[PDB]
């Protein structure tokens, strides 16, 4: 069977291959493909296979206890979710947060942003693009002047160091216990990196590893521990006392707040210095391979709620300016309401669920989910033992989210397609991430050509944003952003209780006895992997409704009612593949998105 | 030769996972490259599908009653078990096949040790503990949502040293990290002891770091090392940074009433 959807020629006619588990993600996921005679991807699958229901346990529950429960839906951008559903109940309760909750809240977000997003990179992405094996090979001098070129301010560039680490990769891998490098594609033609760039990307691998650990120790200060820290609707747990009686007698004196900056800074330093030249370096080598591929919707169709207001509850500000773009037009972004019932919609037509009516979209306020997994009578297997899933009927956990029903790409990506357009369009607020995506593209055609002894190109911004390569930058662009937010924002809330405002929490209307008898709201928080959503009905002061939608349901959705494939089986599409029985491309591509398979399905 | 890990992940948020990398002593790095061999892991591994599913066989034919099962999140028996999928199958079937020939198995968790965030009413995938499935092999609880890191590498560390699991108590957790409540040593105790607590939040009693009892704090009931240990290379613990311990680590405690409200019977606790 074959069909013509968004450009896209999905045929199903060719070779089928299933990847089952996919790995480097959190959750679980089965993608299939099919390949044509020349190994060209022609049609690609997206399975969410795992779902727990917590939109229905959150049922008649207190929605002052709701951000515990839903901050369960992923360890990994963990908190996020709790900050959606304190946003939600406040919104639904008209509770107005104090300014230095709102800063701590922001410093937390971003936090969380530069964590995952450098985690990922390193340790889930960087082996599609990184052949550790190869890095054994490599030449520690040869290293060390490579380091120097593509990162002169790193501090750690010596051959005797990338020799020591090397010397211990080597000992590990002639073990014969290889751990995670076990029956990996190493060696593969899709590996072009030279050994030299393996093992930089690998030494920073290791260097990361021990690194993360030292910033979420911003989150352990304000939320209690890190992963799931701790939020509160009205404000924050973490009272604030400077004076001499506050010496560790509260959450939060002078003393911890320097302790915060120090890890701000740091983090800084590591955006700048490690993460994003590794990801230009590595961008730059493989566009000079000519491995463009992936962008599927991100030439079109791109989506956020907006995030990072610098003035508090004034949308017009966010430093993430967000809407939507269709049809690949950037001198036209429509806003985005998430209160409009015609615009964010979730079908089921092709998900494991069931409505009154599957025919049609739900708005979240208007939301239901009730499990019903049932396979297609095309499946090859059984309801127990799948061997091929039959995407002709329902084929996923994931519901499938759409804008005026149009299927979009959410992410760092977007919100950079996004902070681009804005920027030409004359807004200020984004002039930052301008700047960094004009740095990059002179980067990566022009200045690190040069550096390396290759041929420069003149690839514009929309040529070389919507791919995997421009993906995987965007995200890199956007940690480096949010730790100089989050410098900013520290700046903001020491002044602020130096003025004397000292407040973490508005209390008015913390008694379910003030509540409005009925009520409903949303939050929108700008989530490490795109937009996110959670929308609450309350009635009689309990949980009547508590609908999620969160950024890999977007990314990772399966077909809607008409048919319309999501941003994973898009980005597929088109690509060739080395060996069809080697998922190198496809591992590339999916991990881009940073897939969240517990979020997305929830 | 190192103790090769099997690192299993059912219906699960990842949490646990998330912890165990942010141990300073030791450092994950250090775990993997040079305590155990981390075959099989989701998270981390370069493998997938055909070639992921393929280490399993492998070391569980050299490694048999030589490897330690660890497992992430739990198996769900609603939907026909097919809430969690696997290389097409019910995870629940993956955990069974492995767990058979393991020398031991670790429950990290809340999940794995109690059921956590999906069991809470109504559990709409009946998700179950792993040891109300393994009812034959021997396992640690290492509960908490999620556990300390230094807990989690802490009892590895124990497993690796001796080739032990470290003394459990009757729920089947270490005593050498789940001996205490949380009530026993936390710093506020002695606002508690003298009847100072907040009754509202950023009243003048939460600013002076009173005692969290009234605002709903489980410690009292808790058993874990959050106030002696505490987090991330001993930073801080949710109640130092100002909100009640809601109760984690122990069985249950999603259904426990709201977060929010006291315990009944003060007095017991004193
Ligand atoms: N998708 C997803 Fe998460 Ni584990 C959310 N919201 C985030 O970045
Ligand atoms: S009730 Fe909570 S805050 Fe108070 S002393 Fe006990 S553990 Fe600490
Ligand atoms: S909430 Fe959990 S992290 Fe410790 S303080 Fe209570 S057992
Ligand atoms: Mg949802």
């Amino acid at each position: 069977s074959a069909y013509a959807t968004q450009g896209f020629n999905l045929d199903d006619r060719g070779r089928r291959i299933v990847v089952d588990p996919v790995t480097r993600i959190e959750g679980h996921m089965r993608c299939e493909v099919n390949v044509d005679a020349n190994n060209v991807i022609r049609n690609a699958v997206s399975t969410g296979t795992m779902w727990r229901g917590l939109e229905v346990i959150l049922k008649g529950r207190d929605p002052r206890d709701a951000w515990a429960f839903v901050e369960r839906i992923c360890g990994v951008c963990t908190g996020c979710h709790a900050l959606a559903s304190v946003r939600a109940v406040e919104n639904a309760l008209d509770i107005r947060i104090p300014k230095n909750a709102h800063l701590i809240r922001e410093i937390m977000a971003k936090t969380l942003q530069v964590h995952d997003h450098a985690v990922h990179f390193y340790h889930l992405h960087a082996l599609d693009w990184v052949d550790v094996m190869s890095a054994l090979k490599a030449d520690p001098k040869r290293t060390s002047e490579l380091q120097q070129l593509v990162s002169p301010a790193h501090p750690l560039s010596s051959a005797g160091y990338f020799r020591d680490i090397q010397n211990r990769l080597k000992r590990f891998v002639e073990s014969g216990q290889l751990g995670p490098f076990m029956n990996g594609y190493w060696g593969s033609k899709a590996y072009v990196l030279p050994p030299e760039a393996n093992l930089m990307a690998v030494t920073h691998y290791l260097e990361a590893l021990d690194l993360q650990k030292e910033w979420v120790k911003i989150h352990t200060i304000f939320g209690g521990k890190n992963p799931h820290p701790n939020y509160l609707v009205g404000g924050v747990p973490c009272a604030i006392n400077l004076d001499g009686i506050g010496a560790a007698s509260a959450p939060v004196n002078m003393e911890r707040l320097s302790f915060v900056k120090a890890r701000i800074d740091e983090i800084i330093e590591f955006n700048k210095n490690v993460y994003v030249p590794d990801v230009l370096a590595i961008g730059t080598l493989y566009k000079q391979a000519g491995w463009l591929y992936g962008g599927g919707l991100a030439a079109t169709n791109v989506l956020d709620y907006g995030e990072y207001p610098n003035v508090a509850y004034n949308k017009s500000t966010d430093q993430l300016p967000g809407g939507a773009i269709l049809n690949g037009n950037w001198d036209e972004v429509f806003p985005v309401d998430p209160r409009d019932s015609q615009q964010v919609q979730e079908f089921v037509s092709h998900s494991w669920y069931k409505y009154a009516d599957e025919s049609v979209g739900l708005h979240p306020w208007d939301g239901v989910t009730e499990p019903n997994y049932v396979l297609g009578a095309n499946t090859k297997g059984t309801r127990t033992r799948i061997e091929q899933i039959d995407e002709s009927a329902k084929y996923s956990w994931i519901k499938s989210p759409r804008w005026r029903g149009h299927a979009m790409e959410v992410g760092p990506l977007s919100r950079y397609i996004l902070a681009y357009a804005h920027a030409r369009s004359g807004n200020k607020y984004a002039e930052r991430p301008k700047e960094q995506l004009e740095y990059s593209a002179q980067m990566i055609n022009s200045a690190i050509p040069k550096a390396l002894g290759l041929p420069e190109t003149q690839y514009t911004l929309k040529q070389l944003l919507p791919s995997t390569i421009g993906r995987t930058l965007a995200r890199a662009l956007e940690s480096q952003y949010c730790g100089e937010m989050m410098h900013s924002d520290w700046h903001d809330l020491v002044a602020n209780i130096r003025a004397g405002d000292t407040a973490t929490a508005n209390v008015d209307k913390w008694d379910p006895a003030t509540w409005p008898l009925q009520a409903k709201g949303v939050g929108t928080v700008a989530a490490p992997r795109g937009a996110l959503g959670h929308w609450i009905r309350i009635k009689d002061g309990r949980i009547e409704n508590y609908q999620c939608v969160v950024p890999t349901t977007w990314n990772g959705s399966p077909r809607d009612y008409k048919g319309q494939i999501g941003a994973f089986e898009a980005s597929l599409m088109n690509t060739p593949m080395v060996n069809p029985e080697q998922p190198v491309e496809i591992l590339r591509t999916l991990h881009s998105f940073d897939p969240c398979l517990a979020c997305s399905t929830h | 030769p190192r103790t090769p890990v099997l690192w299993l992940h059912g219906l699960e948020c990842t949490c646990c996972s998330e912890s165990f990398i942010r141990s300073a002593h030791p450092l994950a790095k250090d775990v993997v490259l040079s305590m155990i061999s981390l075959d099989y892991d989701d998270t981390l591994m370069a493998a997938a599908g055909h070639q992921a599913e393929a280490i399993l066989e492998e070391i569980m034919t050299k490694y048999k009653g030589n490897y330690i099962l660890a497992v992430e999140g739990n198996p769900p028996l609603n939907q026909d078990g097919m809430s969690c999928i696997i290389g097409g199958r019910p995870f629940i079937e993956q955990l069974k096949y492995v767990a058979k020939d393991a020398k031991a198995i670790i429950s990290w968790g809340s999940c794995a040790s109690w059921g956590c965030v999906q069991a809470a009413k109504p559990n709409p995938t009946q998700a179950t503990p792993v040891h109300k499935v393994i009812t034959d092999k021997p396992i640690i609880k290492v509960p908490g949502c999620p556990p300390i890191a230094e807990v989690m590498t802490g009892v590895i560390t124990y497993m690796l040293t001796f080739d032990r699991i470290p003394e459990l108590d009757r729920q089947g957790r270490p005593k050498m990290f789940y001996s205490q409540r949380i009530h026993d040593k936390c710093y506020r105790r002695p606002h508690f002891d003298a009847g100072q607590f907040v009754e509202e939040w950023d009243d003048e009693s939460a600013r002076k770091g009173f005692c969290l009892y009234k605002m709903g704090c489980k410690g009292p009931t808790t058993y874990n090392a959050c106030s002696t240990t505490r987090w991330n290379e001993g930073t801080s613990f949710p109640i130092q940074s100002g909100h009640g311990c809601i109760g984690c680590s122990e069985d249950g405690f999603w259904d426990k009433g709201s977060f929010y409200d006291r315990l009944t019977g003060i007095s017991q606790f004193g």
